[PDB]
């Protein structure tokens, strides 16, 4: 016998969308954090960059 | 003799007998049996599983 599910001539398909993974709720109990600092404000952390343009 | 043989054989073989369908492997849809799940089964919804080449 042939397996019940085979063959699909119609519905050509579509290009898979760009994957957008989600942060792990199971593996991480919370949200992973980067730079550590006192940050006596709403929160900036130990990482702050900037690009000075012309 | 029949009861003792039954008990002894069952106690001998029950150590070996294991349920193939005990949900053990974690998955986004809760723990599932081993046969259903492989390394490609997302442990949590939306997990990224790269097709890593094995150098
Ligand atoms: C005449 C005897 C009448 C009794 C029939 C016995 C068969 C019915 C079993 C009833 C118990 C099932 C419900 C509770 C139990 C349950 O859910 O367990 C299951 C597995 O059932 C077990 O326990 C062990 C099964 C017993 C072996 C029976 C051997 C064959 C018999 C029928 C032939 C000898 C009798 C004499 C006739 C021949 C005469 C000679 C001429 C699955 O295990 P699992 O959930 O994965 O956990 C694992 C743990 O079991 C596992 O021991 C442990 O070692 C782990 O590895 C673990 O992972």
């Amino acid at each position: 016998c042939s397996p019940p599910g085979e063959t699909a001539s119609s519905e050509p398909g579509t290009t898979p969308a760009i994957w957008t993974g989600s942060p792990s709720p199971a593996a991480p109990s919370g949200e992973d954090h980067g730079g550590g600092h006192g940050a006596g404000a709403a929160g900036a952390g130990e990482t702050l960059t900037a690009e000075l343009k012309t | 003799l029949g009861a003792f043989g039954a008990g002894t054989l069952v106690a001998f073989i029950g150590g070996l007998i294991k349920n193939p369908w005990k949900p053990v492997v974690p998955t986004a849809e809760g723990k599932k049996a081993v046969l259903w799940t492989s390394g490609w089964t997302p442990r949590f919804k939306g997990e990224t599983i790269y097709l890593a080449r094995a150098t």
